[PDB]
């Protein structure tokens, strides 16, 4: 009985974990996107002075 | 969701930079020009 519950658990951690994942896929790229505005931003912005 | 409320919503940031360097030029150029426009047919015709 311990042993299925466990197993059960488990499968449920490994699917959290992937939940977490793919959050930070996307966190990922629109990190890199702000970043890219930000710099393009400051420099523009710098230039105008 | 959020990525098609944002196709909507968000400005471009360089686009809408460029226009403001634009305007600002354009705006410069107009005062310029009205001043000049102002003051040359006044004394052109002062002096006559």
């Amino acid at each position: 009985s311990l042993t299925k519950q466990y197993l059960s658990v488990s499968n449920s951690i490994d699917e959290t974990v992937a939940r977490y994942k793919a959050q930070f896929t996307q966190l990922d790229t629109m990190m890199s996107k702000l970043n890219n505005t930000s710099s393009y931003l400051t420099q523009q912005f710098t230039a105008m002075n | 969701l959020t990525s098609a409320r944002s196709r909507i919503e968000d400005s471009d940031y360089a686009t809408e930079v460029s226009n403001m360097s634009r305007a600002q030029i354009l705006q410069q150029a107009g005062t310029s020009v009205l001043a000049q426009a102002n003051q040359v047919p006044q004394n052109v015709l002062s002096l006559l």
